[PDB]
């Protein structure tokens, strides 16, 4: 009925009014880049990862945050959308570590992948890098804080899905720190979910550290028995050792989230 | 977050049982399928595959993401409680 | 006259005048609109 | 400058720190001033306002504000932090704010610093032993045409040289409040050596109002 | 029509008290025409004051020069339910720039007055003037004018007789130049950090508390109540066309008599100088740079400032831009590329950090810019540098990063012999 008429790469969806530019690409099967973006989080727009060009217009647009037009041709493969990724993927990675071999994210981190796949191949940055002291906020959840880029996911999944409102930022400019300003514990029963969320290897799980790299896991989807709920895990094993737990969407159970229990 | 790995049937055996490796503690096996894993274009083709082979088989229903409505400016309800505190 | 600097008030301001004169205004503001909680948390 | 905050025995949760009762009442009208159910737009003139009764936020004062205002004790400390007025620290009785950006810098607001330092003798960023001075440099304080400037607390003091910053702070140790303004001849943005407008009697009331009101 | 402009007349000047020599409380504005007929232009209606800004083509004094009356005009549309407010940016943070205190100060009155008259063409149950924290005695002196304005039924109740409701709050900020930007500004009065929003929504859809907002200049304000007392007509007789007015200019750095005067839009930025401040330092021939419009604007180089207009349009065509209209002038003795990288440390002291092209960018321009400033550097980093700005601007949340950008590219415009002069003095004392 009130579907209105937007374009993809030339290819045109009907969209309800109030769908983004980045839902709208998905409806093409084309998933926009993103690092600050969640779904099930309210919208940020920060990181800039998502920078479209619209056909015709000088700007281009943070997908993530843009309501589409009747009539927008969404270019998401043009030269200026490829550039726009260059540039943000290049100031994200200007002062983030050389880590990734002590990394526990390595190899399943969507800023090695994104690099990879919208970044350059080599760096011009010729200065020295930031770095940032780390924070306890319990034995669940270890922080190399250096590696944070900034994206807030944790800050709004805290508010937002935990309900409470422990993490911030600190500071400003290159100097905004996330954590809780104060040495406090954040042991929400919802608190490991950060870990997934988080794109970087920023927070990771203490449990887990190092034991094992994604690539040489064998994933078994299964269900948690901590409680009634039900919610839908894989069980991550390797060598016939379970490794560690983690959520499996059901948008009718568990959305992505467990326990920290399941956890 | 990429949704890339999610586009294509699989089709997968039970896990049997692996043990240790007297010698050196490796994982030994002797399940000859422990490894294999087909992918498949639709459903309709991996119980094709299935059926011709003799296999039993349990099939589970593709999870597609719910649409979600997404609105910038609702951080900012005059009188809603999804107005954020920080940003 | 216009030789001399009339703007020599604020030269014997203190610490809370500011608050102080919104503390006097406060008396002819209209009632505030009201979003209908105490909070967005409510 | 750190945006952590580490507990000691003068700066903890339990630091005693509370408004005074007229503090109370200006608190009041702070909150007035918003919509009913908005209040957390009240956080940085009360943080402001225990700063002024304070000298400074230790981080019971924060959790003070937070307490008042029904919002959590992070939004407070995320206020607090990059607000750089804000002081999370204790400062000298005397905070002077040296400008330092292009236009400043132009006028040899260099000279100016130069001058503090070798007469209190600390470099900036510090404070003086007796606690009366505190030096810092800042960006612009909006007073570009008036340079070199530096503000001391509330106050401005302007078109500085070395000679007239010594003379301010050698008052300040005397105890008496010298005038904020420009130390040249001038009052205030005028050009120097006479106005070159405004050199009529201001036109009066209803002067080329147009027809119709 | 009018080929040049300037030597504005004193009975043609708005702020007619902008050095403080006659008295700025309510008995001294009324003297000048302050507070006359306010409400006959209330019984106006709000249609008829945005036809007034309309056809004076106020544009705004912020620094983005956008039609005021189409902007306003955002506003003029039925309640939702929500209250409708007006905040005044008296957050006055632009380097170079400090002509809102003199209107804050010397003339509080207009300002309030333009709140009302704002106020009313929007349909705005009352005004925030956010001020800077730092003019702590210019909010002194404001809430004193408020006061004697809500004492004489100027505004408050039934504001002028008129029979609207108005009030006028002042809010102090506590040290942020990007809370002068309007979304960051909006942010600070909700008691958040001041980091803008992105847009959509607009202000006037959802605003301060959510609500149906328009941020405005304080020279903006400050000037409607004399474009409606005087007409729309008579401001758009000056300035060439789509750059109308008069405008406040502050003059400082390398001139002989630093100052801040109104002046007519399009006086040439020579004649500028040397009337009002003195002209430069040592003469016009030792001028090195200007930069026009506040640090956001590029600098320009003595040939271009020989000839160009200030105006929105003219400085555009000079590849810099208006902005503030604060003039600063730098001479033959400067270190230009220290004085911009004095600028980017700036930039980088103020950027919020909310997102990556700013947040690391412009750090990153700092640290080069520093290098810059001993030569201790290729010259192929300068393409490399260039290259690094245009990845930031038109990329970022607000225009800060923008605004970080330009005097870079301003100094790589113009200067890059000296750019490559220095790197070629300190390879050869290295070795
Ligand atoms: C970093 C930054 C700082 C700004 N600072 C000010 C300021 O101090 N005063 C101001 O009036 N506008 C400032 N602006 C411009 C505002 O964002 C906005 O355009 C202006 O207040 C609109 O009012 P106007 O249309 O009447 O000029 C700033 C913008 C940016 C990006
Ligand atoms: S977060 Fe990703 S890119 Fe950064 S060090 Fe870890 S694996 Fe490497
Ligand atoms: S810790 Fe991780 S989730 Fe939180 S802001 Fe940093 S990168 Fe984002
Ligand atoms: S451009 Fe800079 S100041 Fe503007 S929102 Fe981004 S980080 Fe903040
Ligand atoms: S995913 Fe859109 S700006 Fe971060
Ligand atoms: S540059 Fe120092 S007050 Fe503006
Ligand atoms: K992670």
């Amino acid at each position: 009925s009130n579907l209105i008429e937007v374009f993809v790469d030339g290819q045109s969806v009907m969209v309800e009014p109030g769908t983004t530019v980045l839902q709208a690409c998905e409806k093409v099967g084309m998933q926009i880049p993103r690092f600050c973006y969640h779904e099930r989080l309210s919208v940020a727009g920060n990181c800039r990862m998502c920078l479209v060009e619209i056909e015709k217009a000088p700007k281009v647009v943070a997908a993530c945050a843009m309501p589409v037009m009747k009539g927008w041709n969404i270019l998401t493969n043009s030269e200026k959308t490829k550039k726009a990724r260059e540039g943000v993927m290049e100031f994200l990675l200007a002062n983030h570590p050389l880590d990734c071999p002590i990394c526990d994210q390595g190899g399943e981190c969507d800023l090695q992948d994104q690099s990879m796949m919208f970044g350059s191949d080599r760096s011009r940055f010729l200065e020295g890098k930031r770095a940032v002291e780390d924070k306890n906020i319990g034995p669940l959840v270890k922080t190399i804080m250096t590696r944070c880029i900034q994206c807030t996911r944790c800050i709004r999944f805290a508010s937002e899905i935990a309900g409470v409102d422990d993490l911030g930022t600190t500071g400003r400019g290159n100097d905004m720190q996330v954590g809780t300003y104060i040495e406090k514990m954040f042991m929400s029963e919802l608190s490991g979910n950060i870990i997934d969320i988080c794109p970087v290897g920023a927070l990771t799980s203490k449990p887990y550290a190092f034991t094992a790299r994604p690539w040489e896991t064998r994933k078994t989807e299964s269900i948690d028995v901590m409680d009634a709920v039900g919610s839908n895990i894989v069980v991550s094993t390797r060598t016939g050792e379970v490794m560690r737990i983690l959520p499996r969407m059901h948008e009718d159970i568990n959305e992505e989230w467990i326990s920290d229990k399941t956890r | 977050s990429g949704v890339n790995n999610t586009k294509k049937w699989k089709m997968e055996f039970d896990t049997r049982e692996r043990w240790e490796n007297p010698l050196m503690g490796w994982a030994s096996t002797a399940d000859p399928l422990s490894n294999l894993v087909l992918t498949f274009s639709t459903k309709e083709d991996a119980v094709a595959f299935a059926e011709k082979n003799g296999w039993s088989y349990d099939v589970e229903e593709r999870k597609v993401p719910k649409p979600k409505s997404k609105s910038y400016g609702a951080n900012f309800s005059w009188n809603k409680r999804t107005r954020v505190s920080t940003k | 006259d216009n030789t001399t600097y009339k703007n020599l008030q604020h030269h014997d301001y203190s610490t809370y005048t500011f608050l102080d004169l919104n503390l006097d205004l406060s008396k002819f503001r209209m009632p505030q609109p009201s979003s209908g909680r105490e909070s967005p948390r409510h | 400058a750190l945006f952590v905050h580490r507990d000691t025995p003068e700066n903890n949760p339990e630091t005693p720190f509370d408004f005074t009762p007229e503090n109370y009442k200006r608190i009041e009208a702070i909150v007035k001033n918003y919509p009913e159910g908005h209040k957390a737009a009240a956080v940085l003139p009360v943080l402001d306002l225990a700063q002024r009764q304070n000298g400074w936020l230790p981080i019971s004062a924060m959790n003070k504000v937070a307490e008042i205002l029904q919002v959590p004790p992070m939004r407070v400390y995320e206020v607090a932090t990059f607000y750089t007025m804000y002081n999370r620290k204790p400062v000298g009785k005397y905070h002077i704010q040296v400008c330092t950006t292009t236009p400043c810098m132009l006028r040899n607001s260099d000279s100016i610093l130069e001058a503090i330092q070798k007469k209190l003798g600390i470099k900036v960023g510090e404070t003086t032993p007796d606690k009366l001075f505190t030096l810092i440099e800042v960006e612009c304080l909006g007073a570009c045409v008036n340079a070199p400037m530096v503000q001391i607390n509330d106050n401005y003091y302007e078109d500085l040289t070395p000679k007239d910053i010594e003379e301010i702070i050698d008052e300040l140790k005397a105890g008496k409040i010298p005038k904020p303004g420009p130390r040249s001849g001038r009052f205030s943005c005028e050009p120097a050596g006479g106005l070159t407008s405004l050199t009529e009697p201001p036109k009066g009331p209803g002067f080329g109002v147009q027809a119709g009101l | 029509k009018k080929t040049s402009f300037g030597s504005l007349k004193d009975e043609d000047r708005i702020f007619t008290n902008l050095y403080g020599r006659h008295d700025w409380r309510l008995k001294g504005a009324q003297s000048r025409g302050d507070w006359y007929k306010t409400k006959e232009i209330l019984l106006k209606g709000p249609d008829w004051i945005l036809g007034e800004v309309k056809t004076s083509g106020l544009r705004g004094r912020g620094g983005a020069g956008f039609p005021t009356g189409l902007k306003w005009s955002f506003m003029n549309k039925p309640s939702d339910g929500r209250p409708k407010y007006l905040v005044v940016n008296a957050d006055e943070g632009e380097p170079g720039t400090c002509k809102d205190r003199e209107i804050i100060r010397h003339d509080p009155h207009k300002l309030v007055e333009g709140c009302l008259v704002g106020g009313r063409a929007m349909g705005a149950r009352a005004a925030y003037i956010y001020i800077r924290g730092e003019f702590y005695n210019e909010a002194s002196n404001l809430q004193v004018a408020i006061r004697e304005a809500y004492e004489a039924g100027l505004i408050g109740k039934n504001a002028c007789g008129s029979g609207y409701d108005f009030d006028v709050f002042v809010v102090r900020g506590a040290g942020a130049y990007i809370c002068g930007e309007e979304t960051a500004l909006i942010e600070s009065i909700e008691g958040k950090q001041g980091k803008p929003r992105l847009k959509p929504p607009f202000p006037a859809d959802v605003g301060v508390f959510g609500c149906p907002t328009t941020v405005a200049n304080v020279e903006t304000v400050a000037v409607s109540p004399t474009i409606c007392r005087r007409g729309g007509a008579w401001f758009a007789s000056f300035g060439r066309e789509r750059n109308s007015g008069t405008k406040l200019f502050n003059i400082s750095g390398h001139v002989n008599n630093p100052c801040t005067v109104e002046e007519e839009m399009s006086v040439p930025l020579k004649e500028l100088i040397e009337k009002h401040a003195g002209g430069v330092t040592g003469g016009w021939d030792n001028l090195l740079a200007v930069i026009p419009g506040g640090s956001s604007t590029p600098l320009i180089p003595k040939s271009v400032c020989e000839t160009v207009l200030m105006d929105f349009d003219a400085l555009i065509q000079a590849q810099t831009g208006l902005g503030t209209a604060a003039v600063i002038v730098m001479d033959r003795s400067t270190d230009i590329v220290k004085a911009i990288a004095r600028l980017i440390e700036f930039y980088k002291h103020e950027s919020c950090g909310q997102c990556t092209p700013c947040r690391e960018g412009v750090d990153w321009m700092n640290k080069v810019m520093a290098r810059f400033v001993r030569g201790d550097a290729r010259p192929a980093e300068i393409d490399s540098l260039w290259e690094i700005s245009k990845q930031i601007e038109g990329h970022t949340i607000c225009a800060l990063g923008d605004g970080a950008a330009w005097p870079v590219q301003g100094l790589i415009r113009h200067f890059r012999p000296e750019l490559e002069e220095r790197m070629q003095q300190f390879a050869q004392q290295h070795q």
